[PDB]
């Protein structure tokens, strides 16, 4: 739970950046694909921390909503900077 | 409540499902670019290595030349040593 | 219920350590593609090097066999001449 937190903490932290970097987006296209491949390999970090939320409802719940915001970033990069 | 985590947790299975898919698919291409290129840098070896001894060769022959060269040299040299002394001598 | 939860969350571990497992391995091609390819530039570099010093060796050689093959004519063309002052 320290590091279920880290794990959610810098996933929150950074869809923010990516989801701007993202949009200001339509050189700068180097700092950003570099982003997105960090934050696809924070999913294994998610997939790990959610199957292990015993019956810790609430710590899982924010697992998920992490995993659903970092989703919504992952699929907007994909669909824009194809 | 339940019904969204059941619902989120097989979100994730789906997309941990896709990404070792391509996790594995990625792999194996790693695995067939690492055995091409090393068999072909294998096989230009191989030619650079036959041109190389090619080349041994040709020295070899042309050490074989040049020291002829330098007998050459050497004889026409003691003809005209000795042939110099024997000018003197009459 | 809850054993849907519990049940998927074992099916994700099992997913999970799969998925861990094969990046750890793709990591690891990737770096020995990375090693091995830098240490062929360095091999590489150093065979050119001795390509281009063999090359201007090999000039200098030939400017030599010039030098010679001159010194010969030279010799050759007094030889010829004092063959002269006596088959006069």
């Amino acid at each position: 739970i320290s590091k279920r937190v880290n794990a959610i903490e810098e996933v929150n932290n950074n869809v923010k950046l990516l989801t701007e970097m993202v949009m200001s987006h339509s050189s700068s296209e180097d700092l950003m694909k570099e982003l997105y491949q960090r934050c696809e390999r924070m999913r294994p970090t998610l997939f790990r921390l959610a199957s292990d939320t015993e019956d810790n409802d609430e710590a899982l719940a924010e697992i998920l909503q992490a995993n659903d915001n970092l989703t919504q970033v992952i699929n907007l990069y994909k669909q824009l900077v194809r | 409540e339940t019904r969204d985590q059941v619902k989120k947790l097989q979100l994730m299975l789906r997309q941990a499902n896709d990404q070792l898919e391509k996790t594995m698919k990625d792999k194996q291409e790693l695995e067939d670019f690492i055995k091409q290129s090393s068999e072909d840098s294998s096989h230009q070896i191989s030619a650079l290595v036959l041109r190389a001894q090619a080349s041994e060769i040709l020295l070899e022959e042309l050490q074989q030349g040049l020291s002829q060269a330098k007998r050459d040299v050497q004889e026409q040299m003691a003809v005209l040593m000795q042939s110099r002394e024997q000018v003197s001598e009459e």
